[PDB]
DNA sequence: TATTGAATAAAATTGGGTAAATTTGACACTATAATGGGTTCGCTCGTTGTGGT
RNA sequence: UGGGAGAGGUA
């Protein structure tokens, strides 16, 4: 994972059972952006008809 | 032309026999956006819709919604025959109901009706003469003698006769051919009427 | 001046039958000798019927 | 289409 700047205080109920309140330069600076390859199939089968 | 891909829709889901399915396309139309359409096309052309699908026994529960509104029609359309037109009021709600269950009843009445099929063909009207085969070699058809050609027994109009002459005694079958029996007959030419125009209501909206 | 009930004739229906097609189900393919089978566990706890000195 | 196993996981 990625080494955060972590404040330990409660923030207006924005984290308030577990919960996590994360700056937008986190999502600009595109720190936990991970990358998901998916493969799809496609069977030519011989269909009777 | 429209209307029986929908009674086609109206059953659960049958399982497939075949190979590599799934089209997954919108070729023809999915099997709810039919009765979304369905939904669309109700606020004009009910009728046809609640007669439809009570005659061919998908939802039943609009064969009442049909009565309904023949009964409706025959309200609206009584202040034309002589028989019917000077009754008082709920006896002349009572014949309406019993002539419009019977004519709705007449409407729906086809092949797989218990009990109605012919005998001989059993429904299809279409037999083999068995001579015409043998001088032409050839299989041949021809027209059901017993049922001739329509497949199944029809309805006959005097059993609303004998169910309303136990509410109207004095009405004999003479003034019942005479001026009530076009009321009978208009009701089920309405009934027809609106399976047409609703199923070209149908064909508008899924175009 | 109509309209309606008794009578009515023509057509549709219906129950029964019936001679003739036609479908159903079953068979049918043959000789050296050969002669008794492969499954299952530490997988706890309450209940209930069945069998036993 | 959509059924059954087995394995792992979340609260
Ligand atoms: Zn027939």
């Amino acid at each position: 994972g990625q080494n955060m700047r972590v404040a330990f205080m409660p923030w207006n109920g924005y984290n308030f059972e577990d919960s996590i309140l994360v700056s937008e330069r986190v999502v600009q600076e595109d720190r936990f952006t991970t990358i998901h390859i998916q493969e799809l199939a496609c069977v030519s089968r011989d269909t009777k008809l | 032309m429209r209307l029986e891909s929908v009674a086609k829709f109206h059953s659960p889901k049958s399982p497939m026999m075949s190979d590599s399915p799934r089209a997954t396309a919108s070729d023809s139309l999915s099997g709810t956006d039919v009765m979304a359409a369905m939904g669309m096309a109700q606020s004009q052309a009910g009728f046809g819709m609640a007669a439809f699908c009570g005659k061919h026994e998908l939802s039943q529960n609009d064969k009442q919604k049909a009565i309904n509104y023949l009964m409706q029609f025959a309200h609206k359309v009584s202040g034309k025959y002589r028989g019917v037109a000077k009754l008082e009021g709920n006896t002349k709600a009572k014949v309406l109901q019993v002539l419009a269950t019977f004519a709705y009843a007449d409407y729906c009445r086809s092949a797989a009706t218990p009990g109605a099929r012919c005998r001989d063909c059993h429904g299809t009207g279409r037999a083999v003469d068995i001579a015409k085969t043998e001088l032409w070699g050839r299989v041949v058809e021809k027209e059901c003698g017993r049922c001739k050609g329509v497949g199944y027994s029809r309805m006959p109009a005097s059993a609303a006769y004998r169910a309303v002459t136990m509410l109207i005694p004095n009405l004999t079958q003479p003034t019942w051919s005479r001026t009530v029996k076009p009321l009978y007959d208009a009701l089920v030419v309405q009934c027809h009427k609106e399976e047409s125009i609703a199923d070209n209501i149908l064909n508008a909206v899924t175009r």
